[PDB]
C-alpha cells in the first residue's frame, strides 16, 4: 500500500509482537466457538496440593471451515511487510511498504504439518530462530501443495510419489544448511503427548490424531501407490491454549471429511554429538505460535 | 429439570401375553433412553439403551422404540420371569441432571380369586407386656385390590393398624395381606368383639370375622 | 464384565454422615463411569450423581449437592459415596453402578448415561431408633388352619424367619415389615397346615435378627 | 555446580525454575547435548534419549515456572549430568545412581558369610559402609563382605553410600535362621 524507496528495516520474526497477539485472538476465538463438556485446569503452588478447577458446561457440536483472519494494525502502531519473494525474516529489507492489514490468514490449529496455508513463492524455505539448537522448530514451506484426504471413517489419503517428491526438495534444502556432505533422515515423532506425536488437527469440530510413521520412514543422499494413514477421534484432549484436559463429545456425524492441503511442516532435529556424518529429522509442533509464524514472518509492527 | 412418567402404573397381563409399557419424558431427550427391570429384592437389570437397544443377554421379545418424548417397550411374549417392575431412565441434558420413571408394575393377570379370612386375638405372652396387637389376616386373593376395615364393638376404627401385603405368588399368582390393629392394654378391654370387615371383588357380601374377648 | 460388589448396611442417626463403597472387579477401572443410585423403600429410582473415573470428576443431582460426594481410589478400583447431614428420608438402598465407555486411557468416551452393572445394593437406615431385637409372639390357631408368628418392636431391618428350621417352607408367607409410628418395625409371618397335623406335627417359627445379633424360636400352640 | 544422588530402581525428580513466574519453553537434554523431554507450547515432547519412555515432567507446576525432569524406574546408565535450558539461562546438574544387593536372594546360616555388591558408574570413587541391625559395621569400595553372619544379625541392614560428599541409604533385607540343639 506504499513502497517506502532508500529504505531498511531490520525484521526479527522471532521477537513479533503479532504472533503473541493472533495466538490470544485464535485461542480466545475457540474458546468462544467450541466448548468442551468438561474442562479440567490445575492451579498449584497455593497450600501444597495442586487444586485443580474444574468447569461443566452443555457443548453444542459445532464444526465449520474457519474463516481466514486479517490482522490488522492497533490504534498507535503501523504494518511494515516485506515484498522479498524469498525471505529468512531477520535481518534488513529495502523491498518493503506499510499496509492496512495482512493478508487472510487460516486459523488451522494442527501439529506436524501446516495446512491450507501460503506457499513459498519460488522453491522450499526451511526456518529456524536458531538451526544450531537441536530444540528450536524448523518451519518448512512449500512451493507446492500436497493433498492429504481424511475422513472420520478414520483414516488420511496421501499420493506417495507427491509426498516421496516432496522430501527430496527438502532433505536437500536441508542438507544445503547442514553440510553437503549429509545424509538426512526421516523418522517418526520420538514421544510425548498424542497430539505432539501424532499428526493433530481439528475437522468437522472433532480432533484428528493421524499414525504419520509412514511419512517419516526414509534416508537420503545415502512402492504402494496412496499413503494411507490410521486415525483417530479422540474426547478426551491435551488443550493448546494453556495446559489443561477437557473432554467433548462423542461425534453426531458419519460423514466427517477433510480435503486439505499441506502447505508446510514443522520439522525437529536430533542433533546430539556423534562425529558420524547424518542428520535425523522428525515431525515436530504443539505451539501454535510456530503456525502463526509460518505466516507473520514478512511482518512487524512499528511505533508510528 | 426432565419429569419422567410412566403408564400405566400397574399392567395386569395374562402369561404369554403380549406388553407394552410407556415412558412419557416432559420434553425430548432424543435416543437417550434405557429400560430397566427390577425383582423384589434385587439390583435392576438394564434392558434397553438409546431407546431401542438390547443389552448383551437380554431375550429378543424384548424391545423398545420411540425418541424425542414418546417411548414405548413390549414384551411380545410373557415368561414367568418377565413379570416384575420396569423404569426408564432419561440420560440426555448436560451438565448430567438424568431422571427415572416411577417404574411401571407388571403382574400376572388371573381369574378372581376371594380370600379366607382368619383373625388372630393377641398373644398371652403379650398382654403381659403392655400392648395388645390383633391380626387380621387375608389369605392368596386376586386381584390386589381390598378393603379391611375394623370395627371395635360395632366402632368404625381409623388411623390405628397398618397393612401388608406379600408379592404375587410365583406359584398360585396370588396375594395374602395382613391388617394389624394395636391398641393399649387398657382401651381393648375397655371393649368386648374384635370384628376385621372385609371386602374383595372374589366375594358377594363383605365378609367378617371376629371374636368375644375370652 | 465387570463386577461390582459393595459394603455392608449402616446405620445411622440423622445428621450422621456415610460412606458407602463398591469395589469394582475384573476389567479395566478407568474405562468404566459410576454412578450411585438410591431407592426408598415402595418407593423408586433415584439418580444420585455420576463419577468420570479417569477425570475424577463427579456430577450430582441438583437436590442434594452440597452434601453428597462421589469419589474413586484408582489404585484399588474403590469408588465411594458420602452422604452428609442425613435424615430420616435419607433412608434407602444405595446401589453403585457403571457402564464400559471406551478406551479412555487412549482419549475415547462415550459418555453413557445408562448402567449396565450393577452392586447388590447397601441398605442405609437413618433414625433415631436404636438397635435392638424383636419380641415374638405366636398366632395361635383356630376346615382349614393356619397359625403364624408375630414379629414385633425391632429395629433396623432386616428380619429373617422361617419355620421348623427351613424344613417347613410350603405355604409360608413371611410379609414385608412395617415401620410403626414407635420408629419400630414389626411384621407377621403365617402358614398354613391341615388341622389333622395338630396333636401330632409341632410348629417352630425361627426369628434372626443380625443387627441385634438375636435369635428367637417361639412355638406355635392351640 | 549441583549434584543429585539416585537409588537404582526408585524414581528421581530433578527440578528446575526461571526467575519470572510466567510459563515458557524448556528443555532438557544430556552431556552429549541428547534431548531428553521438554515443552512445546501447552504440549509436552521426549527426545531420542534411553530415558525416553522412563522420562516425565510435572505440568501442573509449568504455570509456575518449575520445569522438573522426573526419571522413574531409575537405571545405572542413567547416571549423568543434565542440563535444563529455560529463559535461555541454563541449569545443570549430575545424577549419580548406585546399587545394592546380596549376594544370595535366600535365607542364610549362622556362621555364613555376607557379600553386599554395590553397583555403580564408571568414574566415581563412593565409600560404603553398613550396619546390622546387631550394630555389625563393614565397609569398603565395590565388595563389602561380613565373613560370618550371626543371629542377631536377622532383620533389615542400613547401608550408606557416600558420593561427593553427599549419602544416599539403602536396605537391605537380611534372613539369618536359628535352629534347634
Ligand atoms: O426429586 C428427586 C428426583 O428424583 C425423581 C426421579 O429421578 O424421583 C425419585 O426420587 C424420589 C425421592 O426424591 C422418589 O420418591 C421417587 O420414587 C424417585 O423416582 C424425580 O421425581 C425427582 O426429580
Ligand atoms: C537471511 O538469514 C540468515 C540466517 O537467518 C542470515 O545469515 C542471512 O544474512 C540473511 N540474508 C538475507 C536474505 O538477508
Ligand atoms: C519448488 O521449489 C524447489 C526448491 O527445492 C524447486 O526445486 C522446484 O523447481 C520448485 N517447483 C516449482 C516449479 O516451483
Ligand atoms: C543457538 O543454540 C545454541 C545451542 O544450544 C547456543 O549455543 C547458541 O547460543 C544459540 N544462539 C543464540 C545466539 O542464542
Ligand atoms: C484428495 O481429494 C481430492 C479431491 O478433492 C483428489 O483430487 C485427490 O486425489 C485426493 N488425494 C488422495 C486420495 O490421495
Ligand atoms: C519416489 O517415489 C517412489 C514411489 O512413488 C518411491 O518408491 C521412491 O523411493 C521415491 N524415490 C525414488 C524413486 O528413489
Ligand atoms: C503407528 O503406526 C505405525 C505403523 O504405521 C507403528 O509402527 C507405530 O509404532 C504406531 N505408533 C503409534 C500408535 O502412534
Ligand atoms: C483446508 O481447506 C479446505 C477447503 O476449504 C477445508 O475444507 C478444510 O477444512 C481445510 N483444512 C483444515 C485442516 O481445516
Ligand atoms: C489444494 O491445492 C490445489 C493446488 O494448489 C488446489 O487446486 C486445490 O483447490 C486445493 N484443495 C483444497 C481443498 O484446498
Amino acid at each position: 500500500e506504499v513502497v517506502l524507496v532508500n529504505v531498511t528495516e531490520n525484521f526479527n520474526w522471532c521477537k513479533n509482537d503479532m504472533v503473541e497477539q493472533m495466538h490470544e485472538d485464535i485461542c480466545s476465538l475457540w474458546d468462544q466457538s467450541l466448548k468442551p463438556c468438561v474442562k479440567l485446569c490445575p492451579l498449584c503452588v497455593g497450600a501444597g496440593s495442586c487444586n485443580t478447577s474444574v468447569i461443566t458446561q452443555a457443548c453444542p457440536k459445532v464444526s465449520f471451515e474457519p474463516i481466514p483472519i486479517h490482522y490488522c494494525a492497533p490504534a498507535g502502531f503501523a504494518i511494515l511487510k516485506c515484498n522479498n519473494k524469498t525471505f529468512n525474516g531477520t535481518g534488513p529489507c529495502t523491498n518493503v511498504s506499510t499496509v492496512q492489514c495482512t493478508h487472510g490468514i487460516r486459523p488451522v490449529v494442527s501439529s506436524q504439518l501446516l495446512l491450507n496455508g501460503s506457499l513459498a513463492e519460488e522453491e522450499v524455505v526451511i526456518r529456524s530462530c536458531n538451526f544450531t539448537d537441536n530444540a528450536k522448530t524448523i518451519i518448512v514451506q512449500l512451493n507446492t501443495s500436497v493433498e492429504i484426504n481424511c475422513t472420520g471413517a478414520g483414516h488420511c489419503n496421501i499420493a506417495r510419489a507427491k509426498w516421496n517428491n516432496t522430501l527430496k526438495q527438502i532433505a536437500s534444502k536441508l542438507r544445503e544448511q547442514f553440510g553437503n556432505n549429509k545424509t538426512i533422515i526421516f523418522k517418526q515423532s520420538s514421544g510425548g503427548d498424542p497430539e505432539i506425536v501424532t499428526h493433530w488437527f481439528n475437522c468437522g469440530g472433532e480432533f484428528f490424531y493421524c499414525n504419520s510413521t509412514q511419512l517419516f520412514n526414509s534416508t537420503w543422499f545415502n512402492g504402494s501407490d496412496t499413503i494411507t494413514l490410521p486415525c483417530r477421534i479422540k474426547q478426551i484432549i491435551n488443550m493448546w491454549c494453556k495446559v489443561c484436559k477437557a473432554m467433548y463429545a462423542p461425534p453426531i456425524s458419519g460423514q466427517i471429511r477433510c480435503s486439505s492441503n499441506i502447505t508446510g511442516l514443522l520439522l525437529t532435529r536430533d542433533g546430539g554429538n556423534s562425529n558420524n556424518e547424518s542428520e535425523i529429522f522428525r515431525p515436530g509442533g504443539g505451539d501454535m505460535r510456530d503456525n502463526w509464524r509460518s505466516e507473520l514472518y514478512k511482518y512487524k509492527v512499528v511505533k508510528i | 429439570d426432565i419429569v419422567m412418567t410412566q403408564s400405566p402404573a400397574t399392567l395386569s397381563v395374562s402369561p404369554g401375553e403380549r406388553a407394552t409399557l410407556s415412558c412419557r419424558a416432559s420434553e425430548s431427550v432424543s435416543s437417550d433412553l434405557a429400560w430397566y427391570q427390577q425383582k423384589p429384592g434385587q439390583a435392576p437389570r438394564l434392558l434397553i439403551y438409546g431407546a431401542s437397544t438390547r443389552a448383551t443377554g437380554v431375550p429378543a421379545r424384548f424391545s423398545g422404540s420411540g425418541s424425542g418424548a414418546e417411548f414405548t417397550l413390549t414384551i411380545s411374549s410373557l415368561q414367568s420371569e418377565d413379570f416384575a417392575v420396569y423404569y426408564c431412565q432419561q440420560y440426555n441434558n448436560w451438565p448430567p441432571r438424568y431422571t427415572f420413571g416411577q417404574g411401571t408394575r407388571l403382574e400376572i393377570k388371573r381369574t378372581v380369586a376371594a380370600p379366607s379370612v382368619f383373625i388372630f386375638p393377641p398373644s398371652d405372652e403379650q398382654l403381659k407386656s403392655g400392648t395388645a396387637s390383633v391380626v387380621c389376616l387375608l389369605n392368596n386373593f386376586y386381584p390386589r385390590e381390598a378393603k379391611v376395615q375394623w370395627k371395635v364393638d360395632n366402632a368404625l376404627q381409623s388411623g390405628n393398624s397398618q397393612e401388608s401385603v406379600t408379592e404375587q405368588d410365583s406359584k398360585d399368582s396370588t396375594y395374602s395381606l395382613s391388617s394389624t390393629l394395636t391398641l393399649s392394654k387398657a382401651d381393648y378391654e375397655k371393649h368386648k368383639v374384635y370384628a376385621c370387615e372385609v371386602t374383595h371383588q372374589g366375594l358377594s357380601s363383605p365378609v367378617t370375622k371376629s371374636f368375644n374377648r375370652g | 464384565e465387570v463386577q461390582l460388589v459393595e459394603s455392608g448396611a449402616e446405620v445411622k442417626k440423622p445428621g450422621s454422615s456415610v460412606k458407602v463403597s463398591c469395589k469394582a472387579s475384573g476389567d479395566t477401572f478407568i474405562r468404566y463411569s459410576f454412578t450411585w443410585v438410591r431407592q426408598a423403600p415402595g418407593q423408586g429410582l433415584e439418580w444420585m450423581g455420576r463419577i468420570i473415573t479417569i477425570l475424577d470428576v463427579a456430577h450430582y443431582a441438583p437436590h442434594l449437592q452440597g452434601r453428597v460426594t462421589i469419589t474413586a481410589d484408582k489404585s484399588t478400583s474403590t469408588v465411594y459415596l458420602e452422604l452428609r447431614n442425613l435424615r430420616s428420608d435419607d433412608t434407602a438402598v444405595y446401589f453403585c453402578a457403571g457402564v464400559y465407555e471406551g478406551e479412555a486411557d487412549e482419549g475415547e468416551y462415550d459418555n453413557n448415561g445408562f448402567l449396565k452393572h450393577w452392586g447388590q445394593g447397601t441398605l442405609v437406615t437413618v433414625s433415631s431408633a436404636s438397635t435392638k431385637g424383636p419380641s415374638v409372639f405366636p398366632l395361635a390357631p383356630s376346615g382349614t388352619a393356619a397359625l403364624g408368628c408375630l414379629v414385633k418392636d425391632y429395629f433396623p431391618e432386616p428380619v429373617t424367619v422361617s419355620w421348623n428350621s427351613g424344613a417347613l417352607t410350603s405355604g409360608v408367607h413371611t410379609f414385608p415389615a412395617v415401620l410403626q409410628s414407635s420408629g419400630l418395625y414389626s411384621l407377621s409371618s403365617v402358614v398354613t397346615v391341615p388341622s389333622s397335623s395338630l396333636g401330632t406335627q409341632t410348629y417352630i417359627c425361627n426369628v434372626n435378627h443380625k443387627p441385634s445379633n438375636t435369635k428367637v424360636d417361639k412355638k406355635v400352640e392351640p | 555446580k549441583k549434584v543429585v544422588l539416585g537409588k537404582k530402581g526408585d524414581t528421581v525428580e530433578l527440578t528446575c525454575t526461571a526467575s519470572q513466574k510466567k510459563s515458557i519453553q524448556f528443555h532438557w537434554k544430556n552431556s552429549n547435548q541428547i534431548k531428553i523431554l521438554g515443552n512445546q507450547g501447552s504440549f509436552l515432547t521426549k527426545g531420542p534419549s534411553k530415558l525416553n519412555d522412563r522420562a516425565d515432567s510435572r505440568r501442573s507446576l509449568w504455570d509456575q515456572g518449575n520445569f522438573p525432569l522426573i526419571i522413574k524406574n531409575l537405571k545405572i546408565e542413567d547416571s549423568d549430568t543434565y542440563i535444563c535450558e529455560v529463559e535461555d539461562q541454563k541449569e545443570e546438574v549430575q545424577l549419580l545412581v548406585f546399587g545394592l544387593t546380596a549376594n544370595s536372594d535366600t535365607h542364610l546360616l549362622q556362621g555364613q558369610s555376607l557379600t553386599l555388591t554395590l553397583e555403580s558408574p564408571p568414574g566415581s570413587s563412593p565409600s560404603v559402609q553398613c550396619r546390622s541391625p546387631r550394630g555389625k559395621n563393614i565397609q569398603g569400595g565395590k565388595t563389602l563382605s561380613v565373613s560370618q553372619l550371626e543371629l542377631q544379625d536377622s532383620g533389615t541392614w542400613t547401608c550408606t553410600v557416600l558420593q561427593n560428599q553427599k549419602k544416599v541409604e539403602f536396605k537391605i533385607d537380611i534372613v539369618v535362621l536359628a535352629f534347634q540343639k
